[PDB]
């Protein structure tokens, strides 16, 4: 079980945020209805890395049990204008031996804070 | 499927133009908010039927041909509640009311079924002549 996508590092001082309607990694292979869920800094640590922060589809992942908008420490919310407030659980979780990670593509324009980085 | 996460209630036995006053309630975590939202209505025998939607922030709101002019929708995203003010009740508006969370950041051009989800259980709304 494990991310679709490819993490964001937080290579500053500031935590993982997007605006309303922003941050939803682009999946071709999923509809406007799904366009919802949350990241999860994973951060790793004998120095401490820079976290990761993993997308998640919501109704999946480690936090599959969070309802949209639950406040827990590490846990973003985002949403592209159309989702809809249901779990994702056709799309699911990535199985790391079967399939591989998509390499996480945000659209043009998107508003990132400072020391994050999209290709 | 699943547990309920939107509950109606308020519903009653009432007369002729009479008013009564709908909620939807988002429970067990649920949120309504920066979502738009969907009353719809079931009458005995018949097909669901779209009622009312009020977009995401609350500045738009559309309803059917029937219901216009006599139900307003309203929100109230602390609460987490959608409402339905109905007015000059008719026999016909005889139904089965519940709302449906609708589409992030939406409004008013989707008033479709396929635009809403999850659906709430609903509350009888029965009106005499």
């Amino acid at each position: 079980t494990a991310s679709w996508f490819t993490a964001l590092t937080q290579h500053g001082k500031e935590d993982l945020k997007f605006p309303r309607g922003q941050g939803v990694p682009i999946n071709t292979n999923s509809s406007p209805d799904d366009q919802i869920g949350y990241y999860r800094r994973a951060t790793r640590r004998m120095k401490d890395l820079s976290p990761r922060w993993y997308f998640y589809y919501l109704g999946t992942g480690p936090e599959a049990g969070l309802p949209y908008g639950a406040n827990k420490d590490g846990i973003i919310w985002v949403a592209t204008e159309g989702a809809l407030n249901t779990p994702k659980d056709h799309i699911g979780t990535r199985n790391p031996a079967n399939n591989a990670a998509i390499v996480l593509q945000l659209p043009q324009g998107t508003t990132l804070p400072k020391g994050f980085y999209a290709e | 499927m699943a547990e309920v996460q939107l509950q109606a209630s308020g519903g009653g036995l009432v007369q002729a133009g009479d008013s009564l006053r709908l909620s939807c309630v988002a429970v067990s975590g649920r949120t309504i908010s920066t979502f738009a939202m969907g009353w719809f209505r079931q009458a005995p025998g018949k097909e669901r039927e779209f009622v009312a939607t009020i977009n995401w922030s609350g500045s738009s709101a559309r309803y059917a041909d029937p219901v216009e002019g006599r139900f307003t929708i309203s929100r109230d995203d602390a609460k987490n509640t959608v409402y339905l003010e109905m007015s000059s009740l008719k026999p016909g508006d005889s139904a089965v009311y519940y709302c449906a969370s609708g589409r992030y950041l939406g409004g008013i051009t989707s008033y479709s079924q396929g635009d809403f989800a999850p659906w709430g259980q609903g509350t009888q709304v029965t009106v005499s002549s």
